[PDB]
DNA sequence: ATCGATGTATATATCTGACACGTGCCTGGAGACTAGGGAGTAATCCCCTTGGCGGTTAAAACGCGGGGGACAGCGCGTACGTGCGTTTAAGCGGTGCTAGAGCTGTCTACGACCAATTGAGCGGCCTCGGCACCGGGATTCTGAT
DNA sequence: ATCAGAATCCCGGTGCCGAGGCCGCTCAATTGGTCGTAGACAGCTCTAGCACCGCTTAAACGCACGTACGCGCTGTCCCCCGCGTTTTAACCGCCAAGGGGATTACTCCCTAGTCTCCAGGCACGTGTCAGATATATACATCGAT
């Protein structure tokens, strides 16, 4: 018995954001869970390498900013700089 | 009436790239995979979706190789193919030397 | 091939006899038996003492490229287990084809 | 088996593959390269399973064998 | 929480535990799960929006992954991006050339 | 302040010599610009990443290490430069 | 007036350039060039000369790699001569956009 | 300062093969980059293995397996053989 | 003899390797003989490379090795040209790979 | 057939800086000891896997005919190698300056770490409707003339 | 243009099965709170990037000639298309059987933690030989008549 975690409800409600009344199969959801894990692994691996490159022990939102403008082509990357620095000020809003 | 070459060829390109469907008789290919799977390991139960993943790998990789083979034929000013198109195609994949 | 071992005196476990059994076992396999090319089907038969030198032929050398199954009439002597050193698969092979009687 | 895959299935994959008229040594060369493909995949998947101390090769192993050379299938055992 | 206070959809506790577990550097500045969650949430909004547009093209109301591969081949940043990754049940698209069409 | 006509410094005989190391017998006249254009599409895909390293590093000098780290992520890893 | 048949002493120099290891892009053009490209993102940074030499080695490596692929495309194209369609075919085989 | 390189142990195995041979510092850079490369591929691969297997530390079984997964035939063969030779040679005594 | 490597007859420092395994965020804890086995594979492949590097400098009559020899030593061995095809050596140099159809006749 | 020029290889001596070594000083490596958690093992479950049967049922096989696709032959058309004289700017090196790299030193912010309570996230549950099934009639080409 | 003949589409009924939803469980998040050190942050030096200049020359450019490689045309022969006829084994539903991993509770050795000790290993200094460079000589091949 395993109550095994995935990215179901979050990608579910992001689909409820961008397309407010639609459906999806479980197979395509498994593709999407795979896709979230893949991008999680590549940004996290570049964060690992850049943290070892900068001779230091920690990784902040700054490091994710420079990691994504190394990763994506710079239009999508700089749109993610907008969503990320949005999230910087909106998580330093509260605790 | 007897059609020229190309008619049901183009019509079946339009038919098979419409459908979302599998194309291969399954258990001949499973006979192929267990004929490989005997070779170095024994007492081998298996799981079915691994065979489905090998199905997706084989069908996607080979419709991709027919696309490369098609574009080497497009380069070759021809419509009927050669194996040497596949040989050059997988050299410039870099999958083959 | 027969090898007698002179015992150790006033002692619970025949320990320097085990020491010279590792000297005998490592010397025979690392001096002449790989340089016997025409060899297959070796069995080791230990009577009483000094099983740990042949245990030391198993867990410290690949003697099982030629030998097959070890025999031990242990009886009353102390247990000499095969330590898992390179793996516990050679100890599992030990656990499938060997004999020790106590 | 080794010739359980037939010539018309290869032509159906050619017609989804955009190929319009087809040669004939193609079919046997295709069966050989497909069997090379499957042997390298199941080589490293069986190597993962003998590390796993299991007697069932999972689709996890097959995705990891794709993950050797950057050919990752989404959806079936990441 | 740490997540609704941040205003995202992607949970900072989960991601923080997995960055703790995932062995990258020693310590963690806590904007990194938040900024990572922001980029991950924006790119899945990208994929689900183009996938819903490709599902609008074919009107299977549950998205078959045909639509996902259509959403790959529409967006050339995504087609340029995910160029090594396969999709099951994704299909193909027609491409017939001047040497291939009847003259 | 931008620089100009540096890709004109890549002249037709230099690309011709590198294609002679590339084994090529006969050399077409239709070629030489697109190569250079692909070369532009080469370095546009490089340093779009690379300065994003040293902007993070708060350095006003750019290392070869950032070049090496970029060619790791571009998948064009070369040795002879270390680290 | 003695005059060689075409391309053969060129192949003698193909044996010369495939007996060697060197760079051929000269240093001040590539220096001015990479300052023009790095100019286009954020201006006036100081560099390493080893950075310039690293980018120059990667440049000539990927060049002579694709020159040998374009030579194999002209061989499969039943030709002695190359075209830009060989290059364009090589980009759509390699998946370049 | 310190500078942790591997140049003298490369000199050791170099002189094990031949006393007749001069490395360059750039060939040492190639060789050290090869060390750091193969170090981190195998080290991340063992970390991948331990992530798949859900443990804390690493047995040399994992190094054996990852050498068989990465390296081809004679390479993985002789490397597994030299590795279990070293397992015997240290772990035995 | 301070070293753990002479206990196994190696040449590469398992204290240093065990240090960078402990201080590298690869795994959480690092075992004893898995770095020994890793240093053994490292020591074998550097002996195997410098074998053929000495061969390629040997037929090219060189001692202080230029990496032409190294490019021959990787690229000729199709276990290792397979395994290390991803990386070009700086000042590598290319092979004579000349097809017959462009050769004269 | 003999002749030439271009490239490759070789023979020489010569000088340099990189390598290769030697020198000396320390920090990280070694040792010794502990404690804790990692890991390893066995006992029951039940789930998952293999296996096999018989009936239709389309797909595979096999065959046939000629056109168009392959291939070869010829002739045309043209651009690129080859050779020489002219020009442009990279390379060389030599001097000087400071920005920023790098090194240092303290303080405190920021993250770790612990404990106590709570809902975020999943399994298990059922039902329903999106979609597969289809039978008929509207059109939309292909090839022949 | 003019034809059938295929191939393609759209509709009403049935029918079914995977999403999707809610139920409830639980364990990791959250919160509350403290502690210490990495790292923030400022100071200092000392590297190396930039610049400039003038002597050299390697590379780039241009022309004249023509040759031999691309390609367009023709013409055929056999390999695919279409279509007719014969055989397999894929699939569904049914039961039977057993392998092994999950889960559970248990213990112990090993690796980490800590401390203290000391030479391995480092930078620094130094001297030298493989290698590059420059000059003389013979050998191969391509090509023109």
């Amino acid at each position: 018995k395993t109550r095994k975690e995935s990215y179901a409800i979050y990608v579910y409600k992001v689909l409820k954001q961008v397309h407010p009344d639609t459906g999806i199969s479980s197979k395509a959801m498994s593709i999407m869970n795979s896709f979230v894990n893949d991008v999680f692994e590549r940004i996290a691996g570049e964060a690992s390498r850049l943290a070892h490159y900068n001779k230091r022990s920690t990784i902040t939102s700054r490091e994710i900013q420079t990691a994504v403008r190394l990763l994506l082509p710079g239009e999508l990357a700089k749109h993610a700089v907008s969503e990320g620095t949005k999230a910087v000020t909106k998580y330093t809003s509260a605790k | 009436h007897r059609y020229r070459p190309g008619t049901v060829a183009l019509r079946e390109i339009r038919r098979y790239q419409k459908s979302t469907e599998l194309l291969i008789r399954k258990l001949p290919f499973q006979r192929l995979v267990r004929e490989i799977a005997q070779d170095f390991k024994t007492d081998l139960r298996f799981q079915s979706s691994a065979v489905m993943a090998l199905q997706e790998a084989s069908e996607a990789y080979l419709v991709a190789l027919f696309e490369d083979t098609n574009l080497c034929a497009i380069h070759a000013k021809r419509v009927t193919i050669m194996p040497k198109d596949i040989q050059l195609a997988r050299r410039i994949r870099g999958e083959r030397a | 091939i027969d090898v007698n071992i002179p015992l150790t005196l006033f002692e619970p476990d025949n320990y320097s006899g085990m020491i010279t059994s590792q000297e005998v076992l490592i010397y025979l396999w690392d001096n002449y038996i790989k340089y016997f090319p025409s060899v297959a089907k070796i069995a080791f038969i230990g009577i009483g003492d000094s099983y740990s030198g042949i245990v030391h032929l198993l867990g410290h050398r690949d003697t099982r490229a030629v030998t097959k199954t070890v025999i031990n009439f242990l009886g009353d002597k102390q247990l000499k287990p095969l330590v898992p050193l390179v793996d516990e698969t050679l100890s599992e092979w030990y656990f499938k084809n060997s004999l020790i009687f106590s | 088996n080794i010739q359980g895959i037939t010539k018309p299935a290869i032509r159906r994959l050619a017609r989804r593959g955009g190929v319009k008229r087809i040669s004939g040594l193609i079919y046997e060369e295709t069966r050989g390269v497909l069997k090379v493909f499957l042997e390298n995949v199941i080589r490293d998947a069986v190597t993962y399973t003998e590390h796993a101390k299991r007697k069932t090769v999972t689709a996890m192993d097959v995705v990891y064998a794709l993950k050797r050379q950057g050919r990752t299938l989404y959806g079936f055992g990441g | 929480t740490r997540s609704s206070r941040a205003g995202l959809q992607f949970p900072v506790g989960r991601v923080h535990r997995l960055l703790r577990k995932g062995n990258y550097a020693e310590r963690v500045g806590a904007g990194a799960p938040v900024y990572l969650a922001a980029v991950l949430e924006y790119l899945t909004a990208e994929i689900l929006e183009l996938a819903g547009n490709a599902a609008r093209d074919n009107k299977k109301t549950r998205i078959i992954p045909r639509h996902l591969q259509l959403a790959v081949r529409n967006d050339e940043e995504l087609n340029k991006l995910l160029g090594r990754v396969t999709i099951a049940q994704g299909g193909v698209l027609p491409n017939i050339q001047s040497v291939l069409l009847p003259k």
